C-alpha cells in the first residue's frame, strides 16, 4: 500500500477514480481524496486546513487517552471521586478539591480560577511559540518541527518520516471521530465511554444508540 | 409590438428569450432591482443563478462546482423528504391507518412489537429490526452513491449531476436542450424551496413539537391567534 | 502604526511568522489573524470584510440597545420587561410594548404588523445598501459617506484610516461582548447589568464557573 502518489488508497476505494479533485495530489499525509465540499481548492487554505487537521488530531489523541485512562483506572481499583470525563472538571467544587489519582497529597487543587489563569498563561506562551517559534525552535516546520520534539529520533529517514506521518494523521482522525463520539454519546447517554462499551457488551442488540433515539423528540 | 395571442403565451417552441430570465446577464437576481454588482464568477451560465454569494464562499470555480453539486443533491434529497414528511400525515388524516404519521416520530414505529407496517398494513413491509434495516440501507446506499460519484451499471461516462441516460431520463423530458435548460431551473428552484421548507420542518419540530400539517391546520384555524410568535417565549432561559 | 508590515498583530511579539502573505497591512483591523486561511482569495476576503464590518455595526447598536434599557431600568424607569432577552415578549402583555414605560408613546399591540413594517423598511434599506438608491447611486459598499457623514469626520485620509480602525475595533469588541451576552444569558438567565452586579458582589464565587455543571447530561 502506497499512501502517496496517484495510486494511493482513497476514501471510496474502488469507487474513487473520478471523485478526487485535481488539487489533491498524493503529496500530503492522509490524502485519501476526500474534498467533496471543495473547501481546500486554494493551496493556502489547504495548508491552513492541514495544520488545523493535524493539531486537532494531536489534541484529540491526547484527549481520547485522557478520557479513557481515568475510567479504566477507576474500576481497576483506584479512587476517582469523579472518574467520568464529562464531570472530571466539577471536582474542584468538591470538599477536598481535585485530587489527581485520588491522593489527597498529590495536587489538591481548590480554586478553578487560578488553575485556569496558569493554563491561559502557559498555553498562550506555548501556542505562540508553536506559531512563530521560540526557545525550542526558530524557523522549523509549523507542523513537524523536530529537534526538541524528537528526543528519540524516529523520523530521520524520509520514508520512515512519511509513513509515520500517515500513521500519525490516521490515528488522529480515528481519535477525532472517537472524540466526537464521546461528545455525542455522553450528551445522549449521560454515561462514560467505558460504561457505554460495557453496556453494549452486556446486551448488544438492545443497548445500542437506537435505544436513545426517542430522547430528543419535542412532543409539544 | 406583438399581437394579442403572443402576449397571452401561445405558440410553444418560441423559446429562446424565455431562457433570458434564468440565464445570461440580464436575468432575475436575488434582490431583484436592488442587486447591482453580482459576483463576477456568477456569470449566469448555471441554473438558479440569482447572483447570491454575499459570503463569497464560491469565489473559487472548483469549490463553486463542488458547491453546485452539493446544492443539487441536497435539493433532490430535500424534495423527496418534503414530500415524504407530508404524505403520511395527509394519508392519515384522509383515513389510512398509519400508526405514527408525524415524520419526526415516524422512526419510532419500528420499536413497537407490531413492527413498522408501511401504510399501517401488517401484510406490507412489516419491519421489526432497525439494525437490519440500517444494514440493508447502508449497503445499498453505499453502492448507490459510489456509483453516483464515478459511474456504475447505469452509465459511467455521464454527467455528475444530470446523467440522463436511459435509467435517469427514461421519459426523455430533457432531450430538447432548451427544455433541459429550463427544467434545470425548475429542478433547482423546487429544490431550494424544498430545502427551505425542510429547514422549516426541522425548526417547526424543535419549536412547535407537532406535525407540519398539524401546524398548517392550527394556523389556518386562527392565524393571528396562533403563529410562530406563539412559541417565541418557549426557549426562555430560566 | 495600524498599517503596513510593522503593524500591531494578534499575537504581538510572537506574530512575525504567523501572518499570511495575503494579509498585507492594507485594511483596517488587520492584525494578521487568518489561521484558518478563510480569506486567501481576495474576493472572499472582501466579502468577509463587508460581513465583519456590518456585523460590527449591528453589534455595536445591539450592545448599546441591550445595555441602555437596563441602566435606565434601575435608574428609575419601570420597563415592564427591561431585560433584553425578554424585551420582545412585551407585545403579549396587557398594554403592549410601551417604549419607555409611557403608555402614550408607542403602545404596540400586534407583533405581526411590527414585523411586516420591519421587513418592508429593512429590505428596502439593505437593497439600497448593496446597490445604492436615494442616498448613494455609486459609493463604497462599506464607507459610502456623502449622506452618512452629516458631521464630516473623515474628509482627511489619515483621520479616515484611524477612524476606520477605531470603528472596526469597537465593533469587534461589541461583537465579542454580544456573543457574551448570548452565551451568558443562556447560561445565567439574567441580564448583562445584573450579571455585572452579581460579579461585583462576590467575584470569586459567582463567576461563570458557578454555572459550569449546568449542562451536564446526567443520564
Ligand atoms: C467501496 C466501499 C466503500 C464505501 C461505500 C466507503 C464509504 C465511506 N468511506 Mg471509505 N468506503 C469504502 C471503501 C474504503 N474506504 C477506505 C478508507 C476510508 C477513510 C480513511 C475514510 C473513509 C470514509 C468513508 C465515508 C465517506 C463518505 C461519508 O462521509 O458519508 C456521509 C454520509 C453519511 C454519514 C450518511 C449516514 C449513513 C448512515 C445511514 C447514517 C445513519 C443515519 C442516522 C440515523 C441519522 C441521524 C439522525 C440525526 C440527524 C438526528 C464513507 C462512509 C471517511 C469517513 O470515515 O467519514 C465518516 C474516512 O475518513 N474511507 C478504504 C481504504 C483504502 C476502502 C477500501 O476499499
Ligand atoms: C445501479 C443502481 C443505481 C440505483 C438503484 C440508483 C438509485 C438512485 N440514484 Mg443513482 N442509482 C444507481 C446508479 C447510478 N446513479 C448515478 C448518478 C445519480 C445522480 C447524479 C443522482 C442519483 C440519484 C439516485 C436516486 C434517485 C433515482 C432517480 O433519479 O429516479 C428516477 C428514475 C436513487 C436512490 C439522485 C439522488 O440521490 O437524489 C436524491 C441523484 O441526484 N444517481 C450514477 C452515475 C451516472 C449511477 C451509475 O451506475
Ligand atoms: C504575546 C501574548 C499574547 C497572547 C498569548 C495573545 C493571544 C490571543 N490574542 Mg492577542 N495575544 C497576545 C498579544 C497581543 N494581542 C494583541 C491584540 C489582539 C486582538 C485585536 C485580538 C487578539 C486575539 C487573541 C486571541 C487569538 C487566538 C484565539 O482566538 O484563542 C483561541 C484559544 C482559546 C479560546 C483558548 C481558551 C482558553 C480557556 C482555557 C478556554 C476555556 C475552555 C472551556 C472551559 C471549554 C469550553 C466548554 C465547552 C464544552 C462549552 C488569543 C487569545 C483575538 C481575540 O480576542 O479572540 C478571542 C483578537 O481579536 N489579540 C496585541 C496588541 C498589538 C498584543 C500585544 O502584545
Ligand atoms: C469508532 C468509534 C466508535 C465506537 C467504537 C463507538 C462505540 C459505541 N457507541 Mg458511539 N459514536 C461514534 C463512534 C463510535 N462509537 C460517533 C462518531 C458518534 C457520533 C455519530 C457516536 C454516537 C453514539 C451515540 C449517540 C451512542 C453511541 C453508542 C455506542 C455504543 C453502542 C453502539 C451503537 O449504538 O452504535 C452507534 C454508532 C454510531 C451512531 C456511529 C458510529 C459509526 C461506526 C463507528 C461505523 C459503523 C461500524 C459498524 C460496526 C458497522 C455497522 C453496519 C450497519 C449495522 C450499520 C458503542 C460502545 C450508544 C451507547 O452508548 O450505547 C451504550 C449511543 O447511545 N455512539
Ligand atoms: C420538481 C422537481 C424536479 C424537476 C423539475 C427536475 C427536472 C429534471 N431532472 Mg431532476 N430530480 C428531482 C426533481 C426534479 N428534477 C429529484 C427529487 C430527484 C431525486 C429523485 C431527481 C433526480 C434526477 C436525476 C438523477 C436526473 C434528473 C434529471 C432531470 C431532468 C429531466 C427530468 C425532468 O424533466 O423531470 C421533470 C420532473 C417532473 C415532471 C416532476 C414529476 C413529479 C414526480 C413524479 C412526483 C412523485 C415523486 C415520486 C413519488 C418519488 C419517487 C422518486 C430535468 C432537468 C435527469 C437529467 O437531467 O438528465 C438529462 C437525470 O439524470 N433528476
Ligand atoms: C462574523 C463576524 C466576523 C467576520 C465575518 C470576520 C471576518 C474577518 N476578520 Mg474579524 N473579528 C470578529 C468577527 C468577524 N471577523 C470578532 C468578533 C473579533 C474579535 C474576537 C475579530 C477579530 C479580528 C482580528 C483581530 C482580525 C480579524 C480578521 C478578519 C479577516 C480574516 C479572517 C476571516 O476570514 O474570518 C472569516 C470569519 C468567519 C467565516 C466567521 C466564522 C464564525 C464562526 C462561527 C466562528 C465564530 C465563533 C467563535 C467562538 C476577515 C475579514 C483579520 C484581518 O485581516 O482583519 C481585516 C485580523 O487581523 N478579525
Ligand atoms: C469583554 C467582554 C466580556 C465581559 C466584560 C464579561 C464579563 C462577565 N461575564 Mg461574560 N462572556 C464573554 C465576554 C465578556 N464577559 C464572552 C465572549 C463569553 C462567551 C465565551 C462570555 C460568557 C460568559 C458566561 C457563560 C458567563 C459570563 C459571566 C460573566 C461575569 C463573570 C465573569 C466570568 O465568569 O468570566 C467568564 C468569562 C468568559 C467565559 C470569557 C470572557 C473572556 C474575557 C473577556 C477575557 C479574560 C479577561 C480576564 C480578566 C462578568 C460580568 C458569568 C456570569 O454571569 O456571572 C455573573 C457567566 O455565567 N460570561
Ligand atoms: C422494493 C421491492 C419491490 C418488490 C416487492 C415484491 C414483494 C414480494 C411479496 O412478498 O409480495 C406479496 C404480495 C401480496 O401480499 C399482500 O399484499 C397486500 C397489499 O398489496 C396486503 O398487504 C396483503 O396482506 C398481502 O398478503 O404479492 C404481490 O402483490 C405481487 C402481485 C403483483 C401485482 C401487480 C402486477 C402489475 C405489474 C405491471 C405494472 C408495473 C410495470
Ligand atoms: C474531510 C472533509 C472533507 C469534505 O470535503 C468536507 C468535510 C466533510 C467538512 C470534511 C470533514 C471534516 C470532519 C469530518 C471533521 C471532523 C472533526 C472532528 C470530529 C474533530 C474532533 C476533534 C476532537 C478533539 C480536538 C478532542 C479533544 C479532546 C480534548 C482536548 C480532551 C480534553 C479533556 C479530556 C481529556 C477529558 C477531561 O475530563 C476534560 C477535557 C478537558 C474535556
Ligand atoms: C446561497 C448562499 C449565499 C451566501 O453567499 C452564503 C449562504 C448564506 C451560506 C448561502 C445560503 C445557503 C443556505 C440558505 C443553505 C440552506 C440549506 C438548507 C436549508 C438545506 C436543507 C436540506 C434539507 C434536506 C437535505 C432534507 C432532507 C430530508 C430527508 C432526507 C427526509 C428524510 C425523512 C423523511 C422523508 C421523513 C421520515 O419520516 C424521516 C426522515 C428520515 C427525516
Ligand atoms: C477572525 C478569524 C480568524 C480565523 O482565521 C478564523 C476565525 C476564527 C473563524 C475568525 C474568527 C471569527 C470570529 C471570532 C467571529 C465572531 C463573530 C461574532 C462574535 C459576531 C457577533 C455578532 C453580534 C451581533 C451581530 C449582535 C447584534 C445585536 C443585535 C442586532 C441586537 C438586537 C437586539 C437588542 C439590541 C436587544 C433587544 O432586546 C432585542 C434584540 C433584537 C435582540
Amino acid at each position: 500500500i502506497e499512501w502517496y502518489g496517484p495510486d494511493r488508497p482513497k476514501f471510496l476505494g474502488p469507487f474513487s477514480e473520478g471523485d478526487t479533485p485535481a488539487y489533491l495530489t498524493g503529496e500530503f499525509p492522509g490524502d485519501y481524496g476526500w474534498d467533496t465540499a471543495g473547501l481546500s481548492a486554494d493551496p493556502e487554505t489547504f495548508k491552513r486546513y492541514r495544520e488545523l487537521e493535524l493539531i486537532h488530531a494531536r489534541w484529540a489523541m491526547l484527549g481520547a487517552l485522557g478520557c479513557i485512562t481515568p475510567e479504566l483506572l477507576a474500576k481497576n481499583g483506584i479512587p476517582f471521586g469523579e472518574a467520568v470525563w464529562f464531570k472530571a472538571g466539577a471536582q474542584i467544587f468538591a470538599e477536598g478539591g481535585l485530587n489527581y489519582l485520588g491522593n489527597e497529597n498529590l495536587i489538591h487543587a481548590q480554586s478553578i480560577i487560578a488553575t485556569l489563569a496558569f493554563q491561559v498563561v502557559v498555553m498562550g506562551l506555548a501556542e505562540a511559540y508553536r506559531a512563530n517559534g521560540g526557545p525550542l525552535g526558530e524557523g522549523l516546520d509549523p507542523l513537524h518541527p523536530g529537534g526538541a520534539f524528537d528526543p528519540l529520533g524516529l523520523a530521520d529517514d524520509p520514508d520512515t518520516f512519511a509513513e509515520l506521518k500517515v500513521k500519525e494523521i490516521k490515528n488522529g482522525r480515528l481519535a477525532m471521530f472517537s472524540m466526537f463520539g464521546f461528545f455525542v454519546q455522553a450528551i445522549v447517554t449521560g454515561k462514560g465511554p467505558i460504561q457505554n462499551l460495557d453496556d453494549h457488551l452486556a446486551n448488544p442488540t438492545a443497548v445500542n444508540a437506537f435505544a436513545y433515539a426517542t430522547k430528543f423528540t419535542p412532543s409539544a | 409590438k406583438k399581437t394579442i395571442r403572443e402576449k397571452a403565451g401561445w405558440w410553444s417552441n418560441g423559446g429562446n428569450e424565455k431562457l433570458s430570465a434564468f440565464y445570461g446577464p440580464d436575468r432575475g437576481l436575488w434582490l431583484g432591482p436592488l442587486s447591482g454588482t453580482t459576483p463576477a464568477y456568477l456569470t449566469g451560465e448555471f441554473p438558479g443563478d440569482y447572483g447570491w454569494d454575499s459570503a463569497g464562499l464560491s469565489a473559487d470555480p472548483e469549490t463553486f462546482k463542488r458547491y453546485r453539486e452539493l446544492e443539487l443533491i441536497h435539493a433532490r434529497w430535500a424534495m423527496l423528504g418534503a414530500l415524504g414528511c407530508i404524505t403520511p400525515e395527509l394519508l392519515a388524516k384522509n383515513g389510512t391507518p398509519i400508526v405514527e404519521p408525524v415524520w419526526f416520530k415516524a422512526g419510532a414505529q419500528i420499536f413497537a412489537e407490531g413492527g413498522l407496517d408501511y401504510l399501517g398494513n401488517p401484510g406490507l413491509v412489516h419491519a421489526q429490526s432497525i439494525l437490519a434495516t440500517l444494514a440493508v440501507q447502508v449497503i445499498l446506499m453505499g453502492a448507490i452513491e459510489g456509483y453516483r460519484v464515478n459511474g456504475g451499471p447505469a452509465g459511467e461516462g455521464l454527467d455528475k449531476l444530470h446523467p440522463g441516460g436511459q435509467f435517469f431520463d427514461p421519459l426523455g423530458l430533457a432531450e430538447d436542450p432548451d427544455a433541459f435548460a429550463e427544467l434545470k431551473v425548475k429542478e433547482i428552484k423546487n429544490g431550494r424551496l424544498a430545502m427551505f421548507s425542510m429547514f422549516g420542518f426541522f425548526v417547526q419540530a424543535i419549536v412547535t413539537g407537532k406535525g407540519p400539517l398539524a401546524n398548517l391546520d392550527e394556523h389556518l384555524a386562527s392565524p393571528f391567534t396562533s403563529n410562530a410568535f406563539t412559541y417565541a417565549q418557549k426557549f426562555t432561559p430560566q | 502604526e495600524f498599517y503596513g508590515p510593522n503593524r500591531a498583530k494578534w499575537l504581538g511579539p510572537y506574530s512575525e511568522n504567523a501572518t499570511p502573505a495575503y494579509l498585507t497591512g492594507e485594511f483596517p483591523g488587520d492584525y494578521g489573524w487568518d489561521t484558518a486561511g478563510l480569506s486567501a482569495d481576495p474576493e472572499t476576503f472582501k466579502r468577509y470584510r463587508e460581513l465583519e464590518l456590518i456585523h460590527a455595526r449591528w453589534a455595536m447598536l445591539g450592545a448599546l440597545g441591550c445595555i441602555t434599557p437596563e441602566l435606565l431600568a434601575k435608574s428609575g424607569t419601570q420597563f415592564g420587561e427591561a431585560v433584553w432577552f425578554k424585551a420582545g415578549a412585551q407585545i403579549f402583555s396587557e398594554g403592549g410594548l410601551d417604549y419607555l414605560g409611557n403608555p402614550s408613546l408607542v403602545h404596540a399591540q400586534n407583533i405581526v404588523a411590527t414585523l411586516a413594517v420591519q421587513v418592508i423598511l429593512m429590505g428596502l434599506v439593505e437593497g439600497y445598501r448593496v446597490n445604492g438608491g436615494p442616498a448613494g447611486e455609486g459609493l463604497d459598499p462599506l464607507y459610502p459617506g456623502e449622506s452618512f457623514d452629516p458631521l464630516g469626520l473623515a474628509d482627511d485620509p489619515d483621520t479616515f484610516a484611524e477612524l476606520k480602525v477605531k470603528e472596526i475595533k469597537n465593533g469587534r469588541l461589541a461583537m465579542f461582548s454580544m456573543f457574551g451576552f448570548f452565551v451568558q444569558a443562556i447560561v445565567t438567565g439574567k441580564g448583562p447589568i445584573q450579571n455585572l452586579d452579581d460579579h461585583l458582589s462576590n467575584p470569586t464565587v459567582n463567576n461563570a464557573f458557578a454555572f459550569a455543571t449546568k449542562f451536564t447530561p446526567s443520564a
